[PDB]
């Protein structure tokens, strides 16, 4: 069993992992209960390349491959994956075949990084809270396309572990791309005077509502 | 598995925890056959018995019909 | 095989067969037979002929003997 | 007796800081090598240079 | 095989057991998992004890109305899975105070409670001890909720199901109707509160209350607050008509011989649900086999300013091993571990300057006493009127 | 001091350390003889196998030690402690039992010779025959 997937160089590429048929044995009645972990590596290799990561926030969750190509792997890459099920023991090798490619379009220099407080990153990698972040990001970058490069966790980058009591969450890094200039709401948050104010914790300048409200904190 | 040659030491500091329907090897423990008369008549011999929590204690044997009740509890008021 | 802490032996739905000569338990709590019983829930350890474990509710004698519909 | 060496941290492994010794020697030390009076304070009355 | 698990009933402050035959749900190698139905984790009012395979709970005023609970026998599969082959799905219904008396709670059991059994007029009012003390009940799990009712029962001789407890509404930590009153052994009141009250009789006066020295004299002299483990603010007649968590560890300390460094905990560094800040609970420092640093060790650390420090030795370079304990009121310990790497000297032999100095006096007591060597160290900082004291880094020491 | 050697059987190069690069990790299709395997720093250690058996051997001993933490014996089929001529005890101040099934009562089910526990005076166990009352005063033999 092979699936062949197209990542592009320059925007990021995620992929939703259910055990239906990632896994040779099929689970009936009620699927989502049995929790199953997956690990992923380079063919003939104990690990994924740099550019390509892998999370879960339970077993009981879908699992998480995510990156962003990188130009000097472009060409053919092979990803050997194994379902270890928490509970079953089964397991089931799979191969998957990634072509990273170059983007087609106009590149999208203008690139705009946010840390978002008010998710995990396992909530954002499905394809339609990503969206609906995006369209509500859309909501202040009139006008414009958008297209979404980076995610990583604000964990990785060297946060610390929040507190469970209060609902306080890890927090990502969101990495977006555009060919479109930035708002100029976005031009004066960019302003030093905001950069000071946040030094002195003060809020900063914001002339736009915020459209991420209240669904994200950011 | 744990296959050691000599003995298994399981040493914990607050307690062990044997979560599971366990097992015994039954011909390998030795069993105290009845053909002796009573050679350990009123000795001082130890039974096994559950509490309410999971704990186990040992309560000497004084006669033939020493069961598990107890009053002053060693494991602990049943709070 | 010695932790400062908690040791758990978590078979979840298995078998613990415990294959040694002798098994030595040095540091159980010492109980006081008595016609009194300090709460419920007390029971004594029963044991099948083919290596099954089990329990049976503590009264004034053995209870095992009683018991011995789950040995098979 | 008690023969006491340090190191200063803040020397940078370069060229010759002379003009910091010497601000060092004018401030806390003197000529003759006996404690200063600020620094004979400072070490009083624990230590006595 | 279909079991049928009968409808369980509840009142607010009143404990609720159940035990679900599990001989029946389950087979042999099949375990009970019990939860509530479409959920993967029980209401907070409830606990399922395995051991005795029991679902007993307390259920509070936010704990109002029917609690759907699924028993599913999980069954052990040869490569691994768990399958629930016989889910039974029973409803709990909780009802507030104005339920009756636990004459019709107590409709599952062969005894008859004669004592429970027994009960007052429609007009008559009910004569009620209850015990205020210093306790949440949300932050105390049902678990320990039972733990209060059955310790406090060793004072009131009163069975489980006839106590009531409940969180103390609006902050009245005394009753103005009550005929006799006695104070507790808590002088100050932390949590918000907790009534376990129990009927002592029918509109009893103060000539016709049964002995209750049983009751005072422990509330007063603290022991009674010593065997339930929460204060006790204190007790009224009146005729009514956990351990501590870890987030964050410490990676490694990096120090150098000669130089004194100096760390503070961070503030986030552990947690507990009764204390939730680290400053507010006791920390120390242990070795592996769980002994304190000694007073002539290199390094020290000081709990009240929950500051570690210290100074190495080139004899002491390379890796050591630490633990961090964290202790709160409930006398329960979190561990943390934590390793530290001293370095030789960067410069080494090649620095510009080598400052060089004799004394009066032996060496011998101040290079054995690592206070008398911190206190050099800071007080040359200070003779520099420095602030950082690491800046100083102690070369030799040779006896004149 | 050799500083180098490449002969008939191996090469040895005598750094001071050995400091290899990449991310993705690396292959040694034979062997690794390292005397201390450590852990990094910040870091966990881990030791398994994606899809196979993890065999792991020591005739002269293993120390298992939690040092500050538990011993989570994970299974679902057995915990084996099978000793060829030694023993197995539990050093803790406290021993759970919490999923031991019950047994239903059998007022004239079929006679199966049933064991009970009985413990000597160093902690030893031995099986003994169920009787009519508690049968743990027979021998002392075993206890000898
Ligand atoms: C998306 O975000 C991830 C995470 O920040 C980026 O991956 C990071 O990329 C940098 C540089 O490409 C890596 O730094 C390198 O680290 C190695 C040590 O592993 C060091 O030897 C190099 O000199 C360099 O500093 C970093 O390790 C890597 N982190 C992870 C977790 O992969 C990624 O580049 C971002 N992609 C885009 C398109 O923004
Ligand atoms: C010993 O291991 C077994 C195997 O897992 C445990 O048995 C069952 O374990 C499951 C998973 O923990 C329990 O389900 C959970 O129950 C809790 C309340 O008990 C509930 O809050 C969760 O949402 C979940 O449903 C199940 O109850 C339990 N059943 C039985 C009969 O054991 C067992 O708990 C373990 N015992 C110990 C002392 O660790
Ligand atoms: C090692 O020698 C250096 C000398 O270079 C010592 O650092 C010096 O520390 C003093 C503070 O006591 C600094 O004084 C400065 O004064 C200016 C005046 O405006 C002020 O702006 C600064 O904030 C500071 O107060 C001095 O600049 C600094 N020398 C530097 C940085 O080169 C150091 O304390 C010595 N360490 C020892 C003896 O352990
Ligand atoms: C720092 O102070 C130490 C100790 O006062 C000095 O090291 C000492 O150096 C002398 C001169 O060699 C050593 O004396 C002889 O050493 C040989 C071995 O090298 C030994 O076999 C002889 O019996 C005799 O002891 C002395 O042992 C050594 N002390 C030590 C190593 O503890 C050092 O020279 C001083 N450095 C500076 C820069 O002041
Ligand atoms: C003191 O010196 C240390 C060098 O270890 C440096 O990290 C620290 O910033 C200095 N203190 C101040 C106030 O600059």
């Amino acid at each position: 069993q092979q699936t062949t997937l197209y990542p592009l160089v320059g925007r990021v590429f995620v992929h939703t992992l259910e055990p239906a048929s990632f896994l040779h044995l099929p689970e009936h009645a009620a699927p989502a209960t049995i929790p199953v972990t997956y690990h992923a590596h380079l063919q003939g290799h104990p690990d994924l390349p740099r550019w390509l990561r892998y999370t879960q926030r339970s077993p009981h969750h879908p699992g998480f491959l995510y990156g962003a190509a990188t130009p000097e792997d472009r060409g053919r890459q092979v990803i050997e994956v194994t379902a270890y099920n928490r509970d079953s023991f089964d397991t089931a090798g799979q191969s998957l075949v990634l072509l990273i490619r170059d983007p087609e379009g106009s590149p999208l220099p203008y690139q705009t990084e946010f840390l978002v407080r008010s998710h995990d990153v396992e909530e954002v990698l499905p394809p339609t809270p990503a969206s609906h972040f995006l369209t509500a990001l859309a909501g202040l970058w009139e006008p414009g396309e958008l297209k979404l490069l980076n995610i990583t966790s604000a964990l990785d980058r060297g946060g610390r572990v929040p507190l469970p009591i209060g609902g306080q969450k890890e927090g990502v890094y969101i990495k977006v791309g555009s060919a479109s200039p930035f708002s100029t709401c976005l031009k004066m948050v960019a302003s030093p005077d905001s950069h000071a104010r946040c030094a002195r914790g003060q809020p900063p300048l914001l002339s736009c509502y915020d459209t991420l409200a209240p669904h994200f904190r950011v | 598995e744990f296959h050691m040659g000599g003995n298994m030491e399981l040493k914990a500091e607050n307690s062990i925890i044997l979560n599971g329907t366990v097992m015994v090897s039954t011909t390998r423990l030795p069993s105290s056959s009845s053909a002796d008369q009573l050679g350990g008549g009123d000795w001082v011999r130890y039974k096994l018995c559950m509490c309410a929590d999971g704990t186990l204690f040992k309560v000497q044997v004084t006669g033939q019909n020493v069961g598990c009740q107890v009053s002053d509890n060693p494991c602990g008021n049943t709070h | 095989a010695l932790s400062q802490m908690d040791i758990v032996l978590h078979s979840s739905d298995g078998t613990l067969v415990l294959d040694a000569e002798t098994v030595c338990l040095p540091k159980l709590l010492q109980g006081t037979q008595a016609a009194s019983g300090s709460s419920q829930g007390l029971y004594e350890i029963c044991v099948c002929p083919d290596g099954k474990l089990y329990l049976s509710v503590a009264g004034a004698g053995t209870t095992c003997q009683e018991h011995s519909h789950i040995c098979l | 007796s008690i023969v006491v060496e340090w190191t200063n941290n803040t020397l940078p492994l370069e060229p010759c800081p002379k003009e910091q010794i010497t601000g060092l020697s004018r401030r806390i030390a003197e000529d003759n090598g006996q404690p200063r009076p600020a620094f004979t304070n400072a070490l009083e009355p624990d230590f006595k240079a | 095989t279909v079991v049928g698990i009968p409808d369980g009933t509840a009142v607010v402050g009143r404990s609720f057991r159940v035990t679900i035959p599990t001989d029946l749900i389950g087979s042999s190698g099949e375990v009970i998992k019990v939860s509530t139905a479409g959920k993967e984790v029980l209401p907070s009012w409830l606990h399922w004890d395995p051991q005795s395979h029991t679902l007993e709970g307390l259920p509070l005023d936010t704990d109002k109305g029917v609690h759907y609970i699924s028993v599913s026998a999980a069954q052990l599969d040869a490569n691994g899975s768990h399958i629930p082959q016989t889910s039974s799905v029973f409803s709990i219904e909780v009802y507030p105070e104005d339920h009756s008396e636990p004459q019709s709670v107590r409709a599952a059991s062969p005894d008859l409670g004669e004592a429970a059994a027994s009960a007052c007029a429609a007009e008559e009012p009910v004569t009620v001890l209850t015990v205020i003390l210093d306790a949440d009940l949300t932050k105390m799990t049902p678990k320990q909720r039972i733990d209060l009712l059955h310790r406090m029962q060793s004072f009131s001789e009163v069975e489980l199901h006839n106590m009531k407890l409940v969180p103390v509404v609006n902050n009245r930590l005394f009753d103005m109707s009550a005929f006799m009153a006695g104070p507790g052994n808590a002088k100050k009141v932390v949590e918000n509160g907790a009534l376990l009250s129990w009927k002592l009789g029918c509109s009893l006066n103060q000539n016709s209350v049964p002995d209750i020295r049983g009751v005072e004299a422990p509330a007063r002299e603290g022991t009674m607050s010593a065997q339930l483990g929460y204060p006790v603010v204190g007790w009224h007649i009146a005729n009514k008509k956990q351990r501590p968590e870890l987030k964050n560890h410490i990676d490694r300390v990096d120090a150098w011989v000669g130089t004194y460094f100096e760390v503070k905990i961070p503030s986030d560094t552990f947690y507990d649900k009764e204390d939730t800040t680290t400053d507010k609970l006791k920390l120390t420092l242990k070795l592996r086999e769980q002994q304190l640093v000694g007073e002539k060790s290199w390094v020290q650390f000081n709990s009240n300013s929950q500051l570690m420090y210290g100074l190495p030795d080139s004899s002491h370079v390379g890796k050591h091993e630490y633990f961090m304990h964290a202790t709160d009121k409930g006398g329960l310990s979190a561990v943390d571990a934590f390793e530290i790497h001293v370095h030789k000297r960067p410069q080494g032999d090649k620095a510009p300057a080598r400052f060089k100095a004799k004394f009066v006096g032996d060496p011998a007591p101040v290079v054995n006493d690592i206070h008398k060597k911190i206190a050099l160290v800071k007080k040359l900082a200070f003779a520099f009127g420095d602030r950082n004291c690491s800046t100083v880094t102690l070369q030799n020491i040779t006896r004149g | 001091k050799l500083l180098f050697s490449a002969d008939d059987n191996e090469v040895v190069v005598g750094a001071e350390r050995l400091r290899v690069l990449g991310a993705e990790g690396t292959v040694f299709p034979k062997s690794i003889e390292t005397p201390n395997v450590r852990a990094d720093p910040f870091k966990e250690l881990r030791l398994e196998s994606p899809t196979r058996a993890l065999v792991m051997e020591a005739p002269k001993g293993v120390e298992i030690n939690a040092e500050a933490g538990n011993m989570e014996a994970t299974c679902r089929t057995e915990l084996r402690l099978e000793s060829k001529d030694g023993e197995i005890k539990l050093d803790a101040a406290k021993i759970k039992l919490p999923r031991l099934p019950h047994g239903s009562y059998t007022p004239t089910g079929t006679r199966q010779k049933v064991f009970e526990i009985c413990v000597c005076a160093n902690g030893r166990l031995f099986l003994s025959q169920a009787g009519t009352g508690s049968t743990c005063q027979i021998n002392t033999s075993v206890c000898l």
